[PDB]
DNA sequence: ATCCATATCCACCTGGTCCTACTACCAAAAGTGTATTTGGAAACTGCTCCATCAAAAGGCATGTTCAGCTGGATTCCAGCTGAACATGCCTTTTGATGGAGCAGTTTCCAAATACACTTTTGGTAGTAGGACCAGGTGGATATGGAT
DNA sequence: ATCCATATCCACCTGGTCCTACTACCAAAAGTGTATTTGGAAACTGCTCCATCAAAAGGCATGTTCAGCTGGAATCCAGCTGAACATGCCTTTTGATGGAGCAGTTTCCAAATACACTTTTGGTAGTAGGACCAGGTGGATATGGAT
């Protein structure tokens, strides 16, 4: 195991550009990308937490797709396609 | 020089607005997930479908956010989305407050 | 004779009953509640499967994929409002460009 | 191996009724499963709250109906209430 | 005259931000509620607490919508709220 | 009726919301928004009243309706 | 002998929240410790809201709490404001906040 | 009809908190609505918890996890310590 | 800077809407004693699938150049909208009367539960075999945009 | 309006994915039949509180005038951001493996349920006492703003 660091920069400028395109965005300022990462960090942090809170309650060490579905649902962004 | 600034952008809007593929590379997103989760609790494992679910939710949320943001930019008589647009959107939808 | 046939339904009345009491929504569950609920669920599935099948026919496809379910949901105002806070995996987005972003005057 | 029940059989029947020459993908069928389970939980939850508000211990077809009217939008609510009423009258007619 | 435009406007922003009283006259709001309810069921009567509750929730909703609306007007480098600001707020919120 | 909610009242509501200057077209848009809000809430509340086999809309019907609309209200029961 | 809330050192009724957990159709069985825990948490949150509301009351030169004081307490505390982010306190009003670009002198 | 409420208990906690302060009737009703609201939230989250794991009992563990899922950070930690403390005293009683 | 005209605030005062104390009653809530049932924790381990490695390769990220045009700054002015009056409409109130109907009570039965047997079936797994579509090609057509 | 560098569209095609199809089995599900229990509909009706007047009082909405200052249009231009390119890297893909850990199965007891019975208490209801504070008054002084 190697320490995991600075993986938010793995969300690349081209990827954020594609996500913005799917959003119908035409012109993107240079300061958007970092901003996006920030927002993205707040999103995952809030779902993953709840996810592992389920995983830890079931005395499990493996996060299931169902834990993600329950966390997303309790966050109000319920997701179809992965069970439940 | 062949295409005026903006044409290829509209072409890309049609391309990605027509398809459903994920737009963030899979492995870097997986590393990000394992980092965020590793900071909450060590020695965690993931089902592959859990990471793919986090992928789907994240990209859907970000796409919708980019739509509301684009509306924020256009509301200011701008074609260019800017951090103030994202902050206005997230503030209106009670995500930041 | 099953209760589904007894009610003229394809959806399982017995399963909806057992699920209604298994999820402790109340102490007791009347005999008509799973019939009515299975009927409603069956109607909703029929509606979305109709609109989605049309979505697949429009794209010259014979097998419904999530893209067709998304096209059906987000183009029907009522289904879109019903699933307003739901995201369909691999559903994509509706083609929509804000008019101001289009070119004009050469 | 514990059995994992689903609505896929019934979704497939109602699929061959509406579009007889149209199949459905594994993913799309999964989305349909999540849709049926979701709407199920919404209806039965609103009906649970309904019975509790009125201090009844039984969930009848009537609570399911009021829950449908509270949950589904306009036309979907009307047609759903229609099909439900038809189904329970046909059921009790036997 | 005396005060320049926008001064007593600020004065009333402070005045009504300090207080908690309801801002729509009771009787017209009650008439509105009864008219709107008449379309869904006839010969309906209301507990006074139900009407007052509807007014609390309504005026709270409108005050918040004017917060987000004012923010929308300021985003476009303006001070006057305009219908397109209310529309933008309601669309971002997920109401429109 | 909907015009009975006057422009001065809408102004006071906007001032509590911290608004300094108001367009002349704001008042109609506001009356429409308020009417939609009351239409949804009152619709659900009257659904609750009818289910209870009653003819008097109670404060608890408004409270339940508001709660399921995602706008819970403290101070009127529940 | 002695009430369960007294044995738990609580002011909130353990027996009542136990009975309510039973009648609320939350689960088929309710352990003996769950009402103790829940009653304790409710008592703590009540203590927090009443504490901050009391501070607002003394700051407003008053001795008994009004809805305005509850609103000031909730909306000035970040975590209580997040917990009550979707609830409306009747007769609470709003916090004094004027956008800076609306102040005099441009 | 016996109309139950959290009024007397909330008032007693108020006396433990601010012994010289009172509370109005409408503020008291707001407090009651708040206690009922948090009750329904924690109990519902706990019910969903026990259902997700195919369990038939709501234990103090379910209530705790629901508290971690509902309350913000510091409020969650404080509420958790209060709960485990009350359960510890109730057990050794 | 001078100072006129309001707005604003602090000290004080008092009626009254409104809060706590005290007494009485009682259904129901809560506790306790005890006897039965059972959810689910422990222990064991089958079996899924997760982490990890290896290697090959090309899709796509990175970093750079160049300039088209967009945002932002500036200026200006037509015209909306705020601020103050003058009316006088119609909410507010409060006092009180019908009486609608909410809500408490008692009956009583259609329906729901509990239990036991029997039949059906939907789901899993093993094995085997079609077909819809993704990706690739090649040419015809369509489009942006320079001229 | 003509001509070119590119993108787009389509028919055709094929790999190998995605889906479907039988056979087999069975544990769980579902249906059927009797017996027992009971939730809650129905009928009655007491009393809470809701609708409706009556009827001044004057609070506040409405119409109007004037002009301040704001929104939006018109210009200019720096430098930000899009487009294209050359390079090469690290993600994607295919296949394999050990073993962690999820999950199936059986045992067994602490802990919950079920009931009887006693005790306690919180809620309702009068009747009565009290007091925090909203609203008003004087008078000081800070403030928006015109000279
Ligand atoms: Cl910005
Ligand atoms: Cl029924
Ligand atoms: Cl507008
Ligand atoms: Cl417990
Ligand atoms: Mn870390
Ligand atoms: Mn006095
Ligand atoms: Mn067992
Ligand atoms: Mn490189
Ligand atoms: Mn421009
Ligand atoms: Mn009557
Ligand atoms: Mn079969
Ligand atoms: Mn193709
Ligand atoms: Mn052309
Ligand atoms: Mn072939
Ligand atoms: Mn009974
Ligand atoms: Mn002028
Ligand atoms: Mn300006
Ligand atoms: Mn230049
Ligand atoms: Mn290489
Ligand atoms: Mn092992
Ligand atoms: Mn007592
Ligand atoms: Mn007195
Ligand atoms: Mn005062
Ligand atoms: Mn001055």
């Amino acid at each position: 195991r190697k320490v995991l660091r600075d993986n938010i920069q793995g969300i690349t400028k081209p990827a954020i550009r594609r996500l913005a395109r799917r959003g119908g965005v035409k012109r993107i300022s240079g300061l958007i990308y970092e901003e996006t990462r920030g927002v993205l960090k707040v999103f995952l942090e809030n779902v993953i937490r709840d996810a592992v809170t389920y995983t830890e309650h079931a005395k499990r060490k493996t996060v299931t797709a169902m834990d993600v579905v329950y966390a997303l649902k309790r966050q109000g962004r319920t997701l179809y396609g992965f069970g439940g | 020089h062949c295409y005026r600034p903006g044409t290829v952008a509209l072409r890309e809007i049609r391309r990605y607005q027509k398809s459903t593929e994920l737009l963030i590379r899979k492995l870097p997103f997986q590393r990000l997930v394992r980092e965020i989760a590793q900071d909450f609790k060590t020695d965690l494992r993931f089902q592959s479908s859990a990471v793919m679910a986090l992928q789907e939710a994240s990209e859907a949320y970000l796409v919708a956010l980019f739509e509301d943001t684009n509306l924020a930019a256009i509301h200011a008589k701008r074609v260019t989305i800017m951090p103030k647009d994202i902050q206005l959107a997230r503030r209106i939808r009670g995500e930041r407050a | 004779k099953t209760r589904s046939s007894r009610a003229g339904l394809q959806f399982p009345v017995g399963r909806v009953h057992r699920l209604l009491r298994k999820g402790n929504y109340a102490e007791r569950v009347g005999a008509g509640a799973p019939v009515y609920l299975a009927a409603v669920l069956e109607y909703l599935t029929a509606e979305i499967l109709e609109l989605a099948g049309n979505a697949a026919r429009d794209n010259k496809k014979t097998r419904i994929i999530p893209r067709h379910l998304q096209l059906a949901v987000r183009n029907d105002e009522e289904l879109n409002k019903l699933l307003g806070r739901v995201t369909i995996a691999q559903g994509g987005v509706l083609p929509n460009i804000q008019s101001v972003l289009l070119p004009k005057k050469t | 191996k514990t059995r994992k029940e689903s609505y896929a059989i019934y979704v497939y029947k109602v699929l061959k009724q509406v579009h007889p020459d149209t199949g459905i993908s594994s993913k799309a069928m999964s989305i349909m499963n999540s849709f049926v389970n979701d709407v199920f939980e919404r209806i039965a939850g609103e009906a649970s709250r309904l019975a509790h508000y009125n201090k009844r211990s039984t969930i009848t077809s009537r609570e399911i109906q009021t829950a449908v009217r509270l949950l589904l939008p306009g036309e979907l609510a009307k047609h759903a209430v229609s099909e439900g009423t038809k189904a329970v009258t046909k059921y009790t007619s036997a």
